[PDB]
RNA sequence: AGUAGUAACAAGAG
RNA sequence: ACCUCUGAAUAAACUAUU
RNA sequence: AUCUAUAAUAGUUUUUC
């Protein structure tokens, strides 16, 4: 008998057992080379979307610009990103109709968080394209990196602190004739004087790169990082999307989780009720073809152009930058190629920089016609990206542009017997028709897909089907009747984490719990996963119970630990004790967990302040996953790459922020439990603070008058050092 | 002085001067979140990776005095390398557990103190009760429930902010608390962590477990508050339900919720039953709340609510018949009313139903700071008479007074984003919504109510839309002025007379809403989910039908009387609107005659869908139904009669039937079973022979079937966009 | 917050062909009502452009069609079902002696 | 640390990457050029790999995994998921997949401590494995050698090289397509016994060259998760059967073996199969996707789960419709190059939809 | 050779 | 050639925990 | 009855020829 798992499917509805289609315990693939040919062909097949536009070129950086609003409509199903300005105005006003001063709403709650955000706002996030470096570095050191280069040209308006005159510093820098950068090299310093044109050209380009570990993908695709001009823009244009999908039933974002189900679930079933029983009703499990390929940047300045009418004109400039940076961008092409030279043994990297104006006999037949097809627009090592939003930006503006095309499927606008509605987040949709019979149904499923076409939206024909409403799949949650559970999709969270002893220990009860909870993990099930990430957990730092022979270098140490323990429940996992978990204490830490059962000087010792793994007290180092510190919350050794590179004077630079910081929250106990705030230097932050604490001490008593002039007296010279 | 030295050395240093002048107090944190990057991308792989190191962990340069270099064995603990970008040492495992092992020991007895959340959670599993498991069929909800109950009355901002002035009272900066439940909560933990020896950060923390709410959605059956919530995955199950009560003490609030949930479900359960007092006495003799019996919450719960009231005199229990609206006690001295949903559009443009009480009615209300008396009309307050405290108490009672006597002028009055759905789209309460739109922001409400001179009767004040005591003019039917339980007996229809005769309660009085428990309600008698949720009813009734389906068949071949009047039916009859019962199941009646006098015409999956609706004392119409309503969370979720519907979908395939999303079980094909597509359970007087028959002209609808008469074949749009062909006996 | 200079003539090239300056595009949106725009568009669209629906009968789907070359080879870590091993009956637990010892 | 001679520096491919140079020293060499960066050669699917996965689906005579304790049971349901795990304890420790996962976690964590301990080694690396017969008593096995190359791994993807020697007692010679990657050995005669006389077999020596990246090495490591995959389906069947039977049919599916699933075929037709069988299969399925994963399994995968559920609607009568049929045909077989797990799956497809339609 | 798959590793840098 | 260093951080939304 | 704290970390989701 040949073992078929598939037809288990014959008795089991695919709904339930839709865990089995998701083979998440491999590895997932991976991106080995360059990214340079998939940005490469992003980037031609943006411009074969939309070749029947306008070509120009730009003054102010002199990039072919390719503009395909209100380009000739469609006569086939081929996409296409020919849309149409007046249809997309048009859907938002019927989208504005239909719920009564949404935009007026979304506009006063994004002006005050407009008004209201501060310029750290930016440091949230893992990269930023550095512009002063042309590659990606963390976003807290991108930001420095600018605000130095800044001041260093006299746009100074950004130590206000809020990110509104940081975006004013951008627009300032734009102007500027000049901008100087400084680099490093083998470790001196030098200056670099770029021109406005170049500036220009860096600070609208987006770095690109392949996205490694993709499940379910059989080719690789380009991502994008956004540089640092162009950051707080696309903050506040996401800021009124929010606003206005908060407001709107159809929306799936910014929902998610249980809450985003509940949602999704009283759509579909008032849908449902306010379906008539004499009439069908199909749902469309939708997919959309090259959402953000064919979406143009234009449509995003003409919807947030239509959504701020009636608006104070800075409020509307400040909404309108992102989308203006947005259709000037150009793109990094990436680290280049590697070219091998099998007579001769020897292999080099080619620079993306060089692809302009090298020889094409090196390259394959596919790469050649990339670099044919792209090098008209290729200018200053990047290529020109007029249509098209890159990758993953202005997601939940799609969704309001979603929206509006849903909406646009009432009775009173149809005008006819069908009628349609349905989900929307970002680019996935699902869509329900209701009609007196089958014609009615092809004819609203026509209008739909029309629409979408007129506003430059193309339903991928390929990944969509319809059937009998009650069943369909949107954003990966697969419905039955209502949300089934899809254990495969938290699997890869259960094990060692990897943040510490004592964390990792968290992690696992809490996702054990988690899943418990949501996503239908049984009791028995659950004690399994428990032994196996207990098991896991010994293997992966050396663990192992104390009574038993597992050779490690560790396991000497537990030896000892064991031999003169006397409550030996008392000892964690991380010091080779026994679980003592199971389901009914899943929620409690593990140290609280056995905390009676430990022996005095061995719980003295495990939570001991004056430790020299974490930095009458308690251990205290950012408490993630650990509730009482103890000394398993040890911290790992950081990469030691840079040491190789030419920048490695930042070691230094943030070894000597910290210590400031350090100083500094000598003086101001609450800035780590709240962030302050404040235009005045630290210096002079510090002596005002330690001028009126000496004032009040010493008018309660608490000092003497001698101590009181000595602050003083130091004060003083603190002043005298400041200004030379 | 430390700290002026430490300054004046690093303004002496180049760098750090640097640093110190042209780093501002924004851009701190900026400095403070600057690194050189930290290429952690698999922190789960690089853990693995770096565990195989010989020093992957980190530690101060004080480790090289405070343990030896090497143990026993000759095994390195530590080495004289420096982790980048900082002077800390790196150092191996062995000496973590080298320390845990022979480091200094100190005084771990401030710890309980520090983590109390934990250890409170290790107590109350320490000290729960465990019951019997039982395996159910769950429906589990998605709903908002606290993980973190935090304080009462208090936000996440306000809790910050009492947090701020308790700990760091110098780093307030401009806020002044204003809430009297914040300047107590403030005084309490000031007196509490007077000449407290822990640090400031650290009591800031403990502060923030202790007093910061956290709500957050999850699937939930049972309880859903905090110590039954941290127990969920303990709990509550797919397939199965673990009786457990924690250990600690219970909060009241939680027993006054929970409590109002049982008796409303307990007293609309028993209006549909034959007998609704004896009904309801053994429903609260079996009901239990949080592990403790219902009967002794009653003899001890002064809860002032309407379906409390009832089950309180059902028992002999003394009762005052009041009620809560808006933080005030209502009482009415005089009036009655029916309830009637009228549709009303919002001032910002939002259509909602709104329950209108007609008739007049007289009302005392009594706040903690302000009273009033209150006589009102159908949506018109006649007048009202406030003798409240300072300002803010008069406002507030008139705020309330205007928002219950659901003055169209106060719908009209509606400004802004009031949303009047959840952010998971769940209905919410209108009135509740209007009452706290109008806490906010009065101003518009006021405006728009109108003015009306007063008489200066009695000396009483009047009062202007901008809080003020005019002598002239005043708020229209405004009036401002200056500063027990009853023995009851109970109809058999559970209708509430005082000693003199009058109706104080009525089953109609108790509230439609459907809500749920703070803390878990255990029911125990056959049907444990006899006053459950609408959900779980349904599920369980119509699994209840498919368990039984064999004598159940045959009681309906032989004697449906008896079978349609199952208790098991009655908490689905609950559910049927109150006007539709008799209609629906006359209807239904009709439709079971017909498919017992046309023999081969026996769809199981027919008569399954239709049997509860046939339990209530049929109503005689020639009304013919497509569908038939039942209110799931204040929603009429139709049953489609023929085919499958939201609510009643049967698959062929599978032969499981599901209900709501629910598995009810599988059905086992009869012999009787008609293979023929004939169907007789379907059109009240007409018989379904067959699919589209063009001979007999075009298509009419179901709703104008009285002009045919007997034998008069024809076709009807019946059903989903299908027209079949029905004949008339 | 005024648009000047580079940002000025930048969005002076981020409009739809037919406006030259933002200012007049935000004229034209300003005074923008919908006027039959989707329905004109539709009516000049042509009918080609349409999503017809298919039906997926129990006759519909076809097998999917595998590759054509030679047979597939081995390609795990280790042998899975011709795996020999070499036993012996040592009273320890998982990983507790040395592996060398133990081969 | 094995000695660096010429076989191994050969066979762990030592000195096989190319010089690194500037392109300005090298290119006007003549045979300078791009990376071969062709599609993977198409392969047939072969017999072998339905076989594999038979045996991976058996129940075997000791137990491979030592589960560890955990805390004792105080609530009943704690001692009703003590019972119920007994059962799948009992069904998943007596499985060739989970020998499987045993023998994969002990390498690719022997590797990755290798890799990272001694970068510029060759380390002798025995594979060896613990279980406990049907009589109780512990036993150590050895399946072979594995020589680890150098492991100067940067990114996650770069490639340490390994030999892999393994004994057998296969004769590649009856399938030499599979073994196309080996250099098989005979290194002795090996008595066996079928059930009563010595029987003489050749004992082969599976020798080849093979590699893997830090993270292969990891979810290697982690091939412990397949036990929970299998389970939660399984005990998620149970409890949905226990729902509307309102009472617990743990010990009913595991020992009345009363409810059976459709888990496979025979020339007969469909071959239903008990509780336990369906826990083997769904572990092996998932042993399988974690030895075997590849871009062409995940791509199979995730197109494939829309020609299920399309099906799936069919079968519900919810009259499913699509737009460009042959367009999601395209793209599921775009992903069936060479993978022989991935054209089993497809075949597996295959006969589920000859069934599922009929 | 092998891993692998649209581009890489089969050590890199000083 | 010895020697020395090093084993590699997309966006958005969400979820979990602190 | 309502109910997006702030921040940090990890995880999850988001495909043309
Ligand atoms: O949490 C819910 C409930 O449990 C809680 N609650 C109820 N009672 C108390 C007490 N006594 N202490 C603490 N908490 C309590 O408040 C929540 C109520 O939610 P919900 O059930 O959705 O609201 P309810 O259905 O009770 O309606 P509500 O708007 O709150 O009104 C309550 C009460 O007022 C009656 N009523 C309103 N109006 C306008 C009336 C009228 O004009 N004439 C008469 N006779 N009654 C009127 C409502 O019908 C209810 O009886
Ligand atoms: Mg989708």
């Amino acid at each position: 008998m040949d073992v078929n798992p598939t037809l288990l499917f014959l008795k089991v509805p695919v709904q339930n057992a839709i865990s089995t289609t998701f083979p998440y315990t491999g590895d997932p693939p991976y991106s080995h080379g360059t990214g340079t040919g998939y940005t490469m062909d992003t980037v031609n097949r943006t411009h074969k979307y939309s070749e029947k536009g306008k070509w120009t070129t730009n003054t102010e950086t002199g990039a072919p610009q390719l503009n395909p609003i209100d380009g000739p409509l469609p006569e086939d199903n081929e996409p296409s990103g020919y849309a149409q300005t007046d249809c997309v105005l048009e859907a938002m006003a019927f989208l504005e109709e239909s719920h009564p001063g949404i935009f007026e709403n979304s506009c006063l709650e994004t002006m005050e968080i407009v008004q209201q955000t501060r310029v750290d706002k930016l440091t949230q996030g893992r990269q930023t394209y550095d512009w002063t470096l042309n590659r990606n570095q963390p976003a807290a050191t991108a930001l420095a990196n600018t605000i130095e280069v800044f001041r260093s040209n006299g746009l100074t308006a950004n130590e206000s602190g809020r990110l509104i005159d940081f975006l004013k510093d951008v627009m300032d820098s734009m102007d500027k004739e000049e901008m100087e950068i400084t680099t490093h090299f083998q470790i001196g310093k030098k200056k670099q004087r770029l021109n406005k044109r170049s500036y220009l050209i860096r600070a609208l380009t987006l770095n690109t790169m392949t996205k490694d570990a993709e499940r379910g993908k059989l080719k690789r695709r380009a991502i994008a990082t956004p540089g640092m001009q162009i950051r707080g823009f696309v903050y506040f244009v996401e800021a009124l999307a929010r606003s206005i999908c908060e407001k709107l039933e159809q929306s799936g974002l910014p929902v998610g989780g249980n809450e985003k189900k509940a949602k999704l679930a009283n759509v579909v079933r008032k849908m449902m009720t306010n379906s008539q029983d004499t009439e069908l009703s199909f749902t469309i499990t939708g997919d959309n073809t090259k959402w953000n390929e064919n979406q143009n940047p234009r449509m995003f300045l003409a919807m947030i152009t239509y959504i701020t009418r009636n608006q104070p004109e800075w409020f509307r400039n400040v909404l309108s930058i992102a989308p203006i940076m947005f259709s000037n961008k150009m793109a990094r092409l990436g680290k280049g190629y590697m070219f091998e030279s099998k007579s001769m043994k020897l292999r080099t990297q080619v620079p993306a920089e060089m692809l302009a104006n090298i020889d094409l006999k090196y390259f394959n037949k596919s790469t050649r016609e990339k670099i044919e097809k792209i090098r008209p627009l290729l200018i200053d090592g990047t290529a020109s990206l007029s249509p098209g939003m890159m990758m993953g930006m202005f997601n939940m503006l799609s969704t309001v542009l979603g929206v509006s095309i849903l909406n646009l499927g009432q009775k009173k606008y149809t005008k006819t017997t069908y009628w349609w509605d349905g989900l929307q987040s970002s680019d996935d949709f699902a869509l329900i028709v209701n009609a007196p019979n089958h014609e009615g149904i092809q004819a609203g499923v026509d209008r739909f897909y029309r629409t979408c076409k007129l506003v430059g939206i193309n339903m991928s024909k390929k990944k969509s089907y319809i059937n009998r409403t009650g069943t369909f799949e949107f954003t990966s949650f697969f419905y039955r009747y209502g949300f089934v559970a899809n254990f495969s999709m938290e699997l890869p969270s259960f094990g060692v984490s990897g943040i510490n002893e004592s964390a990792d220990m968290s992690v696992g009860v809490t996702v054990i719990k988690n899943n418990m909870i949501n996503n239908d993990l049984g009791p028995a099930t659950a004690q399994m996963a428990l032994q196996l990430f207990i098991k896991d957990y010994r293997y992966t730092y050396r663990c192992h119970r104390g009574d038993t022979q597992i050779q490690t270098r560790r396991a000497f140490e537990l030896k000892k630990l064991w031999e003169q323990t006397r409550s030996k429940a008392g000892l964690l996992v991380s010091d080779g004790g026994p679980n003592l978990y199971n389901i009914r204490n899943l929620h409690i830490p593990e140290v609280c967990l056995k905390w009676e059962l430990m022996d005095e000087d061995y719980q003295g010792r495990l939570c001991n302040p004056m430790n020299p793994f974490v930095s009458n007290a308690v251990v205290m180092p950012s408490m993630e996953y650990d509730a009482v510190a103890t000394t398993h919350s040890w911290i790992p050794k950081r990469n030691r790459s840079i040491l190789n590179t030419s920048q490695r004077g930042i070691l230094e630079d943030e070894q000597m922020y910290q210590k400031c910081c350090n100083l500094f929250e000598k003086f101001f106990p609450s800035s780590s439990y709240r962030r302050p705030v404040g235009i005045s230097s630290m210096v002079e932050a510090m002596v005002s603070r330690a001028r009126i604490d000496a004032r009040i001490d010493f008018e309660s008593g608490r000092i003497k008058k001698e101590e009181f002039a000595e602050i003083m007296k130091i004060c003083s010279t603190i002043e005298e050092l400041r200004r030379q | 002085m430390e700290r002026i030295k430490e300054l004046r050395d690093l303004m002496s240093q180049s760098r750090t001067r640097e640093i110190l002048t042209k780093t501002t107090v924004d851009h701190m944190a900026i400095i403070k979140k600057y690194t050189s990057g930290r290429q952690e991308k698999n922190p789960a792989l690089r853990m693995k990776w770096m565990m195989a190191m010989k020093y992957p962990i980190t530690a101060d340069k004080r480790i090289m005095e405070m343990i030896p270099e090497r143990n026993e064995q000759g095994q390195t603990l530590w080495s004289k390398t420096n982790d980048a970008g900082s002077d800390r040492v790196m150092v191996s495992p062995l000496a973590v557990t080298w320390w845990n092992r022979n480091g200094p020991t100190t005084s771990t007895v401030h710890y309980p103190k520090v983590y109390k959340t934990y250890f409170e959670k290790v107590e109350r599993l320490k000290h729960g009760t465990f019951g019997p498991v039982h395996f159910r069929n769950q429906v589990k909800i998605r709903r908002r429930v606290d993980i973190n109950p935090g304080h009462a009355d208090l936000s996440a901002k306000e809790a910050q902010d009492v947090i701020m002035e308790v700990v760091f009272p110098n780093e307030v900066g401009a806020r002044i608390l204003t809430s009297e439940s914040q300047l107590t909560i403030t005084k309490e933990k000031k007196k509490e962590l007077q000449d407290c020896k822990i640090a400031p950060l650290m009591v800031a923390y403990m502060l923030e477990r202790e007093l910061v709410r956290k709500t957050r959605f999850l699937p939930v059956a049972g309880g859903t508050s905090s110590v039954y919530i941290e127990v969920l995955h303990l709990t509550q199950g797919t397939c199965w339900e673990q009786m457990y009560t924690p250990g600690g003490e219970v909060r009241n609030d939680d027993v006054d919720q929970s409590l109002i949930i049982a008796a409303r479900n307990i007293v609309r359960r028993a209006t549909v039953s034959a007998d609704p007092l004896a009904s309801l006495l053994e429903m609260c003799h079996s009901t239990q709340i949080g592990g403790v019996r219902m009967v002794d919450i009653l003899r001890q719960n002064p809860t002032e609510e309407q379906a409390v009231d009832i089950c309180k005199a059902a028992m002999g229990l003394r009762i005052s018949s009041s009620f809560s609206f808006g933080g005030f006690t209502f009482k009415r001295t005089s009036g009655s009313s029916v309830k009637r949903e009228e549709e009303v559009l919002t001032g910002n443009l939002q259509t909602l139903k709104i329950r209108v009480h007609e008739g007049y009615e007289e009302f005392t209300m009594v706040g903690r700071r302000a009273t009033a008396i209150l006589r009102k009309a159908t949506r018109r307050l006649i007048q009202l008479i406030v003798s409240g405290k300072d300002e803010q108490s008069i406002a507030e009672a008139i705020i309330v007074a205007m928002v219950f006597s659901q003055e169209d002028c106060m719908i009209k009055a509606v400004r802004g984003d009031l949303n009047f759905v959840n952010r998971a789209n769940q209905r919410l309460n209108p009135m509740h919504q209007l009452l706290r739109h109008f806490q906010k922001d009065a101003k518009v409400l006021f405006q728009n109510w109108g003015i009306e001179p007063i008489d200066n009767v009695m000396g009483m004040i009047g009062i202007l839309p901008d809080m003020t005591p005019s002598t002239e003019m005043s708020l229209r039917g405004v009036r401002v002025s200056k500063m027990e339980r009853v023995v009851v007996s109970i109809d058999r229809f559970l209708r509430v007379r005082d000693q003199r005769g009058n109706v104080l309660l009525s089953p109609e009085e108790v509230s439609e809403t459907q809500g749920t428990e703070k803390l878990t309600i255990t029911y125990s008698s056959s049907m444990m989910w006899e006053i459950n949720g609408p959900e779980s009813v349904l599920v369980n009734t119509y699994q209840w039908i498919i368990r039984n389906w064999e004598n159940v068949k045959i009681q309906w071949s032989q004697d449906p009387t008896m079978l349609y009047n199952k208790m098991e039916f009655e908490p689905f009859q609950s559910l049927v609107p109150k006007a539709a019962r008799g209609q629906y199941s006359g209807f239904v009646r009709v439709l079971f005659q017909q498919m017992r006098d046309v023999l081969g015409t026996f769809d199981t999956v027919q008569i399954i869908k239709l049997l509860p609706f046939a339990a209530a004392p049929p109503e005689q119409s020639r009304m013919q139904f497509s569908s038939l309503t039942v209110n799931v969370r204040g929603s009429g979720m139709r049953i489609v009669v023929r085919g499958n519907s939201p609510v009643f979908n049967y698959n062929k395939a599978t032969k499981r039937l599901t209900v709501l999303g629910k598995d009810a079980g599988a059905l086992m094909e009869d012999p009787d079973e008609g293979t023929a597509g004939v169907e007789s359970a379907v059109l009240r007087g007409f018989l379904i022979l067959g699919k589209e028959n063009k001979r007999y002209g075009p298509a009419l609808s179901i709703n104008e079937l009285s002009n045919l008469a007997k034998g008069e074949k024809a076709n009807v749009l019946i059903g989903q966009g299908d027209v079949v062909l029905v004949m008339k006996r | 917050f005024e648009i000047t200079g580079t940002m000025r003539r930048l969005a002076d090239q981020s409009l739809p062909p037919n406006f030259s300056s933002l200012e007049n595009f935000r004229a034209y949106v300003d005074g923008f009502e919908p006027n039959g725009c989707i329905e004109g568009k539709l009516s000049q669209m042509s009918k080609e452009v349409n999503a017809r629906i298919e039906p997926f009968l129990r006759t519909t789907p076809r097998p999917l069609r595998l590759p054509d070359g030679p047979p597939c080879s081995q390609r795990s870590k280790f042998l899975l079902m011709d795996a020999l091993k070499l036993s012996i009956e040592d009273p320890s637990h998982e990983g507790e002696g040395i592996p060398l010892y133990d081969a | 640390n094995m000695k660096k001679t010429s076989q191994l520096k050969w066979a762990l491919g030592e000195n096989m990457a190319p010089e690194k140079v500037d392109f300005e020293d090298c290119k006007d060499v003549n045979d300078l050029k791009q990376y071969d960066s062709d599609e993977p050669e198409p392969r047939s699917l072969a017999c072998w790999i339905q076989s594999e996965f038979n045996k991976a689906c058996e129940l075997t005579d000791s137990s491979w995994v030592e589960l560890d304790e955990i805390g004792e049971d105080v609530a009943p349901i704690e001692h009703i998921a003590s019972m119920r795990r007994n059962y799948f304890t009992a069904e998943v420790s007596h499985c060739r997949a989970t020998e499987y996962i045993m023998k994969g976690v002990y390498i690719n964590t022997a590797l990755l401590n290798a890799s990272c301990a001694a970068m510029d080694d060759f380390q002798l690396i025995p594979m060896i494995s613990k279980c406990r017969t049907k009589e109780g008593r512990r036993k150590t096995n050895l399946y072979g050698f594995i020589i680890k190359g150098r492991s100067h791994l940067r990114n996650d993807t770069d490639v340490v090289n390994f030999v892999s020697m393994e004994f057998s007692l296969t004769d590649p010679r009856l399938e030499p397509h599979k073994w196309e990657k080996y250099c098989v050995l005979e290194i002795g005669d090996m008595l066996l016994r079928t059930a009563v006389g010595q029987v003489s077999r050749p004992m082969f020596l599976y020798v080849r060259t093979n590699g893997t990246s830090k993270i292969k090495m990891k979810w290697g490591m982690e091939m412990r998760r397949c036990l929970l995959q299998s389970l939660q389906q399984i005990e998620s069947m149970i409890e949905a059967e226990s729902s509307v039977k309102e009472k617990d049919l743990t010990k009913e599916f595991f020992e009345n073996k009363s409810e059976t699933w459709p888990i496979g075929e025979s020339p007969k037709g469909v071959e239903e199969g008990s509780i336990g069988k369906v826990c083997r299969t769904l572990l092996a399925k998932s042993v399988f996707n974690s030895l075997y994963a590849s871009p062409q399994l995940e791509g199979f995968s995730a197109e494939s789960r829309k020609l299920l559920l399309i099906v799936q609607a069919l079968r519900d009568n919810l009259e499913p419709g699509t737009f460009d049929l042959e367009g999601l045909y395209e793209a599921i077989e775009e992903c069936l190059i060479n993978d022989p797990w991935v054209l089993l799956n497809a075949s597996w497809f295959n006969s589920f939809l000859t069934h599922a339609l009929r």
